[PDB]
């Protein structure tokens, strides 16, 4: 399902940044956002995957993270892609908000995990 | 030959079979029971098979209430020195006395005497009547009613709409009942194994009738299944019956 | 006479889906009458959608006398629904006859065309709350506000009509032939135009279309068991 | 008034493209396909002018073109007044005074005749502008006011659908209740050329929707009502 | 039943919201009307949740609350989720409208014992 | 008999008239009442229709007072006799309403012998 590979991009989207004053995700709400506008705006899933890769070159962006985003929208439809796109943004979200520590959810693989996980 | 059925009917939404309604008209009420909650009265579910029935034959003499044409007296004698239950019939409304063993006694008869007889004629003549009974006749046809333990009552309000200016017309609010149903179980025993009575049937396989009342409003529309309904053919009366599925009485 | 019921020569079944055009919303009777969902909720059989059978009765009623104005006929007439005195045919001495009465019936006489509920198998309904209050000032007034409940377009309702001695695949005569001609101007414009029902028709909300209709015709008292032509709607109401 | 009896069936079927970027607002719901706080409506990743902004701009339309006619026979009368009518004719004669809008879209005594679609766009583009207010003592700071908010594409088109009853566009009525014709041809015409004012800003520019080129069907119901009788391009109506 | 896991979980909603300078739920009445209409249009009960995740996460929903509802809403058919979602609605409007105070209605589990509570006084 | 006691009681609670209301209202609308009864009928559970009162209640649509009997009443009740129940009570606030009976006449009446006592010499 979609909802599980959301799931796991937002998990390696939410690795620690190495080399930060304080402990914070390695990717922003802010990039998440812009990826939503870029992909409504030009309406095309070539360039919005040009953006991320450009955006992945310069840092904010975790190489598997990069590399999970790229295999998942290699070939997929617009409604597919900004499905995928906004529950990634909703994951995150619930994440950030939540403040969940990434040591317990380096295992979680599905959506059904990590709702239990926050749950308990 | 007793063929004994168990109806059963997947009805498209609810069903509204109303009674009294008290007074004050507002709302419109299904009749209730006091303990059994609700149910369906056997005379509905009779008239609904004699329409049913009346439309399956088709007969242009069941349509005029069997008078459009004279009987000749003579028919009747033959039909009286022919049919022993026939005769039987006739003695026991008419009386003894104005219809012998054998004969007429036209000297007794009279207008009305003789009005009788040629409608009871009439009547005995005609596949509904000798399904469904008469004033006089004996009948053929038992039907039990189907009330349901089940009590889940929704209110449906209806408003007029003038057609000079598309409003509600606060003249009124119709508020109608509605009894949701899925499946109306009625048993059914008849007494005469009728070649009509399987067509009836058959023509509630398919098209299908409605019953209860606001039927032109999307209230109250029945179908047969061959299914979940079963029948049971008694012949002999030293064996317990044996109900089976529909379809092979049926289909 | 145009009291024919107690004898039935031919009875025909429409089956199609109700497919609405826009945001249907539903009558909903239930005026201030919450059940199970937010403020005034539209009405559903068993948490299932369904348009009223009366809804689509009056509308097609109101579609029915507006063509018999429109035609402008002596012999043909509507009466007030509020009206005692009206009937339903004059056999007076070549006569009078009212086509909304022939068709769904009046006091008078009992409806001949039933219409039965619908049901959407594939439902999907949104809810689209409105302030919708300016003034000369041009502002939004808190009084003012209001939510409503839609049925997303592309919900197919299951539909089905039952219409009694009337061909409408052979054809009828005298003022039967009227009256089916009456109903395939209906169908016709159900099929290709759509009807508006349900909330404000101003705002496009509620337009059913019929997609596609089997007619069934059935003559008795031989042709019962199975119809003699399964015809599809769009063959029959042109030709 | 008369209602019962359909005359005249006018449709009116266009595209409406936007001319400066929209934004029409919503019950701040929450979804997927949004990261904006205050996004705007759509249905199924499709934004969509909803009819009753249609309807509610060009009633005050309407209602200003009444207003400034600055006649008796005709009047506008306040949304929440309960002693208003559609018409108040009297025989002193035949001399009545109507209500232009009231006829046109209806009132709580009357129905609306004219019905109105919503518009669902094809080749549109989210767009997203931030603003920020500048204190004006230091000027330059921004005061953490920066709120963001979601747009159409400049240009787009959108389905419009529009139904006149009893209403005939094409020939026009002769002189029974007037003046609504005429008021309803100088509100195509503004749409048509300048194109009215829609949207949730509307005061910068956001929203300005406008009317290329629109059939329109007439359909009479005594010849035929389903056959279209007339149909013409919009720009020669009016 | 189910009555009883939505007057705990509209008991957890409305306990005070802190740093509120006026005495109000944690939650708001719009929040459970954005639930029920969001289960509606939406058709799913996973989108339900990440809806409630979001919602807990943007520091309007007790996190207790989120948590009853997560472990209520799993494993779970669409139809008992929107009875269960309609009984806290029901529930939390009675209490928001009899102004019932949390700190004589908060040790109670019992759907019961909430009734007896209202009845009683 | 009592249910017809406990039905009047119910029903000169609800006849105490709407504060602040331009024509003299009773609280609690007839249409409340049989929004109560078809909501018992459609929803066969008791619970429910506990549930259904508090919320009205709490809605500002029906009185506090006669909410609270309401619950009392109807706390551990079954069904069949829920909707007798019912019905008593819609009966009598319909005699009440359609005898134009102010509160004051009728007061803290108990028996419904006695309210049909004074319904008889008024």
């Amino acid at each position: 399902d979609l909802l599980d590979i959301a799931t796991r991009i937002a998990i390696s989207a939410i690795k620690p940044k190495p080399k930060s004053n304080k402990p914070e995700p390695y990717v922003d709400s802010s990039t998440i956002n812009s990826l939503l506008s870029f992909l409504q705006s030009r309406r095309n899933v070539n360039e919005l995957l040009l953006y991320i890769m450009r955006q992945a070159g310069r840092d904010e962006i975790d190489e598997e993270t990069g590399k999970l985003l790229l295999a998942s929208l290699k070939d997929r439809e617009l409604k597919d892609a900004v499905n995928l796109l906004g529950y990634v943004k909703w994951v995150y979200d619930t994440l950030t908000g939540l403040k969940v520590n990434y040591n317990n959810v380096k295992g979680v693989k599905t959506f059904k995990e990590l709702v239990n996980i926050l749950s308990k | 030959v007793i063929q004994v059925f168990r109806l059963n009917f997947r009805l498209r939404t609810g069903f509204r079979v109303g009674g009294g309604q008290e007074v004050g008209d507002n709302v419109i009420r299904q009749l209730r029971i006091g303990v059994e909650g609700v149910m369906i009265p056997a005379s509905s579910w009779k008239g609904m098979f004699r329409r049913v029935s009346e439309i399956v034959l088709n007969s242009e003499d069941h349509f005029e209430e069997h008078s459009k044409k004279e009987v000749d007296t003579r028919t009747i004698n033959a039909l009286l020195k022919s049919d022993e239950k026939f005769r039987r019939i006739a003695i026991s409304k008419v009386g003894k006395e104005v219809i012998t063993q054998n004969g007429i006694n036209v000297d007794k008869l009279d207008s009305e005497s003789l009005s009788d007889l040629r409608r009871i004629y009439n009547e005995y003549n005609c596949p509904i009547e000798r399904l469904y009974g008469s004033n006089y006749f004996a009948g053929g046809i038992t039907i039990s009613d189907s009330v349901i333990p089940n009590a889940s009552i929704m209110e449906r309000t209806h408003v007029t709409i003038e057609r000079k200016s598309k409003k509600a017309s606060e003249k009124h609010l119709f508020s109608e009942e509605i009894i949701d149903a899925e499946k109306i179980e009625v048993k059914v025993i008849v007494r005469n194994e009728f070649e009509l009575w399987k067509n009836s049937l058959k023509l509630l396989r398919e098209i299908g009738y409605f019953i209860g009342g606001s039927k032109s409003r999307g209230i109250g529309y029945i179908v047969l299944d061959e299914k979940e309904s079963e029948y049971a053919v008694i012949n002999n009366f030293s064996e317990t019956p044996k109900f089976s599925e529909l379809k092979r009485y049926l289909s | 006479s145009c009291m024919d019921l107690d004898v039935i020569t031919t009875v025909v079944k429409i089956e199609g889906k109700l497919r609405n055009e826009t945001l249907l919303r539903v009558g909903k009777g239930k005026t201030q009458d919450f059940a199970e969902a937010t403020d005034n909720p539209i009405i559903k059989y068993r948490d299932r959608p369904l348009i009223p059978g009366s809804s689509l009765k009056g509308a097609f009623r109101s579609l029915v006398e507006s063509y018999t104005k429109s035609l402008n006929d002596s012999k043909y007439y509507v009466c007030d629904l509020d009206d005692n005195s009206c009937v339903s045919c004059e056999e007076k001495k070549e006569g009078r006859y009212c086509i909304p009465c022939i068709l769904f019936g009046f006091k008078d006489l009992a409806s001949r065309v039933y219409i039965l509920d619908a049901i959407a198998e594939k439902y999907s309904i949104s809810q689209r709350t409105m302030v919708a209050i300016n003034r000369v000032f041009g502002g939004q007034m808190p009084g003012h506000l209001y939510t409503l409940d839609y049925v997303d377009p592309g919900s197919e309702f299951s539909f089905m009509m039952m219409i009694y001695n009337l061909n409408l695949i052979e054809g009828e005569k005298d003022w039967k032939a009227k009256s089916v001609e009456a109903l395939k101007f209906l169908l016709a414009t159900l099929v290709r135009e759509g009807i508006f029902v349900g909330a404000r028709k101003s705002v496009g909300y509620g337009l059913i279309k019929l997609v596609d209709a089997k007619v069934s015709l059935y003559k008795a008292p031989d042709h019962l068991v199975s119809p003699v032509i399964v015809k599809k709607l769009e063959e029959v109401i042109g030709t």
